[PDB]
């Protein structure tokens, strides 16, 4: 998909199988694939950062298919949810699509320590976001049968970022000439 | 109701009974240029209700290969009426814009546009060297530009719209002035943009100011393909104001 | 170029050229 | 006041970040989780919205992230070369078209706003390499030339009068000279992107080379011909003071490979071109 | 004619072709032939300027000899005017010959940027200014058939020069001895 | 001096140095439509400066055989500029005018050319009964009429300059708003016209409102006939404003 | 107020241009464009004379053009040669008679006036060519001979003692030597240009010759004879301090040949010696 | 020597030495 | 930055840079 618009776009369909996982990244700002997102290119010019995370989620479904689905935070010290029951017990939004297309969850700053390190550290990680089917994506007859679903990422009223530093997410490997 | 809109610009009058609201680019509401800022000393002539009026450009096929389009301001409407005539028998020229990209499928279709508008988009070109986009090629008037489907010429700009065309990620466009017509919720996208520049008039026609870029990030899908649902653009100036009078320029 | 405060914690802000360009960095808005 | 002003300056607590404040659980027929990313606005939903949150005093600055702080750094901008080989007249002078396209670094960090404004401040770095043994007394000639002013194009040239353009010149043992430049465009601002040409015509030039001219930088080993042959590489670094910025932009993904454009090179594999790491598939983190 | 005071005139005579052309030279200041005169000689130790012109031209005719001129300036952005009437579209000045010898045309400073490049730059082209008959040059018998005409330079209330530069209007090729 | 005049209009400035005053047409000064005269609903476009400044027609040429010349505004000024594109884009128009003929001889020359603003000079044909003047003759443009050079068509008007091409005796043009260019006393003629119509805006495009002619008196004479003496005309519209904007008319 | 003027310096805004004001159509009998040059004055004609301007509020400032900023700016007048080739007590030593008419680039900007009143300050820029290898210890002795005072005529002359001249130390790897000197004339300005001799016979000297006597700088490596040779080139730089200038006059068109004089040469084809560039005809542009 | 100004911005015109001629570059009129 | 005491015996406590680890040692409690 890289090179590709679809690299940017999350398929739903109608499930066989219930609870089943949609989608699993890490939360970590400067991580794959947060690294390239407006924040996480910022975050790499930076060594610490702090507070919570706003992400979205929007449906591009027809105005006649419905969904809910559960999204779910999973703090540190624990690996990542292997179910929606295990999910679930975590921080978590239950998306109810509609008429409003968007849904924001809320990773919030759950930490030991005041900042974490921006680039990829054990101590700091973290935590993980999951995505599950709560019913089923459902459709009326003469309706596409899979949709998309489009994930956005920005900062809350909390987000700083510390410690000025270059950043490893561009490179010069010869001359820029003229 | 907030779904609902009337744009009314000189003889013109816009509707829309699905908006998703309006975004005013940075804030700023096109305005004329005050003393303060101005830099040339003659008295600039506003057209006002002639050229700031709405002017529909040519209509586009939208289908589940497209790539994308995009148009160039003031380049788009260097040949619509009185505006078009004002930007070549003057040096100088000024004007904010009211973008209307209309769209309408129907609730069993979807598919999602995202409707930007970019300050300073200077294109780029791929693998070839230092060679720089043609001028003719950054100036393709109301036709705007198909990704995809020209035969490249030397000159021939970037076509990579996961690249922007300028070698940025796509992702990252949500940062300039922006929309999204997602069929499921609605059949318009409306812009107002003010000025942006480094000086206070410029010539329209060696500078393009703005740039609408319209990319499907969501394939166009519906159980009735034959229907074609096409895309079209309506771009009305504001506070046009010209200066520096002489001949008609004529490009070739 | 000094621009004397006083609280004693005086500050002195010192401009030791007579170009703009030539002092430090700016304060935060 | 300017003393409590002057005491945030000294503890960087200019611009503090607001407190996390307790929320309670809700039932409510107003729901601010949802809303519409078609209209191009960012939802503003908080932490106290989505969950029982506790209330924190937050401590946090947003003085670092100034635009003053971030392009407040001097990074290096030109590595000046002149390698004394085997005709010292010809080599002991040299020319460069200044710009702040050929050092990616700090480029991408202009590049992230559409048009700047700034005062320059120019540290120099000379270093002497002793090719044959011995470096002697080595002064320098900096001088910038104004567009339209002459360029030398001998090293014994009247131009190195500087009569009116303005030299540095450096002794071999003394601190790194350093001296501040006005904003000097024509224009109100710097454009970091220029979609435009300097013509109509299908060979006019396009993009910032149009508008960015700021001269040439022209060296010279003052000292005449030694014995001993040196190398001596001056870089130039660069430091934006009293900055503004305008129209922010996406960061450069790929790599620049000339300057005053925005061309780029793609391989077979692009995933290679670009800083994403590809993933084995959704749900493997 | 370098080299001789005939350079500093304009020679007009009786036309037998209606709206020809007497002079075309570029408006920027330190551009030839603009560049020897005080104004660009001084506008040479400078790198950008600003402002309006002020040209005078004076008619060195006999008292009995009557002409009309057009005199225009073409703001940039195009080619110089082919034609009169392509001339006339720009600012003008129709300068009638009579009692006053001397007529001024003022080149208003219109341009993008506040300033322009001192030294000959495409992005900051002036522009030109054309001179042509309005009418046609005419005389009583046993009078002289051509006449000439001076021109001259100088800058407005709001001219300004900025950034000290050295001249390129004058070298040195050797060394000043006693 | 009571000699000397100055005009200035947008970015032109005429001088003269010989000038027997100005008249000012029915000593009514041009000025825009009020609400009070107006019946077009929609807002008018008032180009200003680049619309009001001096348009120079081609010259012609004066000489002992010389019949007479005319031209009919606004179709004298169709292609000039900024005004020209308006008339054309606009189904109404309106507009006063700033008249200054030149003419310069010498203190040896003597001839008399009569300048004359006529309203409404409907044209007539002679023994073609009631066959009118054609379209096309009617508007010649910036080149106008030379009187007694045409080889006739039958829709060509009337070249009777002593009946002023429409069946009333020269000697009495002098009601309308008029001067005279005696090569003895003033080199130049200057006539300031305001709207003339029994209505308050009109196409541009089929009705001509003033006609400019011009008829020498007294044959031009000299011991220096080889010096051609030229006569020029520069019209400068004057709070010209349109209305009803549209596509560009083009007529054939 | 000085503190306001002093805002004035540092913003460089003590001299402003006017405003263009708004003009309208006008039809007189005052014609402002007509006049006449025969009187000798330029008309004062302005742009809301000629066209229909619009009101602009002037931001610039003619501060960097005043006397004191064109002649403020220091250049090279001399380049001191110590060559020591074969004989060190002949070569360690040199003069000058001082003057600012061996380099054009300064000569011509100070020429554009007819009388100059300043204050001079003087860098020196050594640099010390290793021509066999090692330099040593450099100390270099610039001596002022005001005329009249006796003129050293070897190394070791008693007049180096600087018993009343002024004299400038210079020790090699420390910075560059600085000092002024007041209007040094006897009469109340400097002579640019002088329409005179210095008697009335048919060889009496013509020209500034005859009035701007400013002295000798004689010059000394300080040091003994060392093992190694050197070559030790001194620039002399000049400013102008606190200036004044009385009837300017047009610029130098043709090369300087020599000093105290506007003599010149001219070639056969004389286009070559003037900086106009010859055009095809009237109406190419 | 030194003219202090008051305005608190305080004006330093300092001059080290006590020759007229060592000072730096003159206000303007 | 410059805090000024008098008792005359005037303690100037100047410092230099404008971040607060540039300081030198600190007071005791
Ligand atoms: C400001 O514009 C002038 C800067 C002057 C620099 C010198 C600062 C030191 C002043 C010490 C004065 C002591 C007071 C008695
Ligand atoms: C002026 O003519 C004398 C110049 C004196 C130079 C020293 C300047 C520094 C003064 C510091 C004094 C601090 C006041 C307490
Ligand atoms: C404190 O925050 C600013 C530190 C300024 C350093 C300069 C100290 C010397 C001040 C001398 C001023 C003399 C008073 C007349
Ligand atoms: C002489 C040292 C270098 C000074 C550089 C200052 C000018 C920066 C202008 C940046 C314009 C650009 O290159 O895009
Ligand atoms: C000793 C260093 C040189 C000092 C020169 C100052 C005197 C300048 C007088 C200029 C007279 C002239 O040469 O025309």
């Amino acid at each position: 998909n890289i090179g590709n618009v679809s690299m940017y776009t999350v398929t739903l369909s109608p499930q066989t199988k219930l609870a089943e996982e949609i989608f699993a990244i890490k939360v970590d700002i400067a991580s794959h694939p947060l690294a390239t997102t407006l924040i996480g290119e910022i975050a790499s010019y930076f060594t610490h950062w702090t507070g919570s995370l706003r992400f979205s989620f929007m449906f591009c479904g027809t105005a006649n298919t419905t969904l809910k689905v559960l999204l779910a935070y999973t703090p540190p010290g624990i690996g990542k949810p292997r179910s929606r029951k295990e999910a679930m017990l975590g921080t978590h939004v239950v998306w109810d699509v509609g008429l409003q297309s968007t849904v924001s969850l809320v990773v919030p700053w759950i930490s030991a320590s005041q900042y974490r390190f921006t680039t990829p550290d054990t101590y700091s990680s973290a935590g993980y976001i999951t995505c599950w089917y709560q019913t089923n994506f459902v459709v009326p007859p003469n309706t596409p049968n899979t949709a998309e679903m489009l994930c956005f990422v920005s900062g809350c009223k909390d987000f700083c970022l510390r410690m000025a530093r270059d950043t490893d997410l561009h490179k010069q490997t010869g001359p820029i000439t003229q | 109701s907030d779904r609902i809109i009337q744009i009314t610009r000189g003889d013109s009058t816009i509707t829309s009974q699905d908006v998703a609201n309006a975004v005013v680019g940075y804030g700023v509401w096109p305005h004329y240029l005050t003393p303060q800022d101005a830099t040339a000393i003659d008295k600039p002539t506003q057209p006002d209700t002639s050229s700031n009026r709405f002017y529909t450009l040519d209509s586009k096929m939208w289908n589940s290969t497209s790539k994308g389009w995009w148009w160039k301001l003031p380049d788009a409407l260097k040949d619509m009426g009185i505006f078009g005539e004002n930007m070549f028998y003057h040096f100088l020229g000024r004007s904010g814009y009211t973008v209307h990209v209309q769209c309408n499928a129907s609730k069993f279709h979807q598919g999602t546009l995202l409707v930007v508008m970019i300050p300073e988009h200077q294109l780029a070109t791929v693998n070839k060297g230092n060679v720089n986009a043609g001028y003719k090629y950054t100036h393709p008037g109301e036709a705007g530009r198909e990704v995809g489907t020209q035969v490249e010429n030397e000159k021939q700009p970037s076509d990579d719209n996961w690249l922007n065309f300028d070698g940025t990620l796509l992702g990252n466009l949500l940062i300039f002035p922006h929309q999204f017509i997602n069929l499921r919720s609605n059949n318009s996208a409306t812009l107002i943009v003010p000025y942006v520049n480094a000086v206070p008039m410029d010539s329209m026609v060696r500078h393009n100011n703005w740039s609408l870029v319209i990319i499907p990030v969501c394939q166009l899908q519906s159980n009735n393909i034959s229907n074609i649902v096409p895309i079209t653009v309506s771009i009305s100036p504001m506070c046009a104001e010209f200066s520096g009078a002489r001949a008609k320029t004529v490009v070739q | 170029g000094a621009q004397v405060s006083r609280q004693s914690l005086n500050y002195f802000n010192i401009n030791y050229f007579k170009d703009a360009a030539s002092s430090g960095a700016s304060r935060l808005d | 006041n300017p003393v409590e002003r002057y005491v945030d300056e000294v503890l960087n607590e200019v611009l503090v970040v607001p407190n996390i404040n307790q929320s309670h659980p809700t039932t409510s027929n107003a729901a601010p989780v949802l809303d519409a990313a078609e209209t191009g606005h960012t939802n503003k939903i908080q932490p106290e919205d989505t969950i029982e949150t506790r209330y924190v005093q937050s401590s946090q600055t947003l003085d670092e992230m100034s635009v003053e702080s971030f392009l407040g750094r001097s990074g290096c901008i030109h590595e000046s070369v002149l390698d004394i080989v085997d005709n010292y007249n010809d080599q002991s002078f040299t020319k460069w078209n200044i710009n702040l396209q050929e050092m990616a670094q700090i480029r991408r960090k202009f590049e992230m706003f559409t048009y700047a404004r700034f005062d320059s401040e120019i540290t120099m770095v000379p270093s002497v390499a002793a090719k044959d043994g011995h470096i002697g007394h080595i002064v320098m000639q900096y001088m910038y030339v104004p567009p339209g002013a002459p360029i030398p194009t001998t090293r014994d040239d009247y131009a190195w009068q500087s009569g009116t353009n303005a030299s540095v010149f450096w002794q071999h043992g003394q601190p790194f000279p350093r001296f501040s430049l006005p904003f000097l465009s024509i224009a109100s601002a710097y454009y970091m992107f220029y979609d435009g040409y300097d013509g109509d015509t299908y060979k006019s030039r396009y993009g910032t080379v149009v508008t960015n001219d700021m001269g040439t930088l022209c060296s010279r080993i003052v000292t005449s011909e030694q014995l001993h042959k040196v190398k001596v590489v001056t870089r130039i670094y660069h430091k934006a003071k009293h900055t503004k910025a305008w129209c922010p932009r996406p960061p450069r993904a790929v790599q620049y490979s000339h300057t005053h454009t925005t061309n780029y090179k793609l391989s077979s594999e692009v995933h290679n071109d670009v800083a994403i790491r590809p993933r084995t598939n959704l749900t493997t983190v």
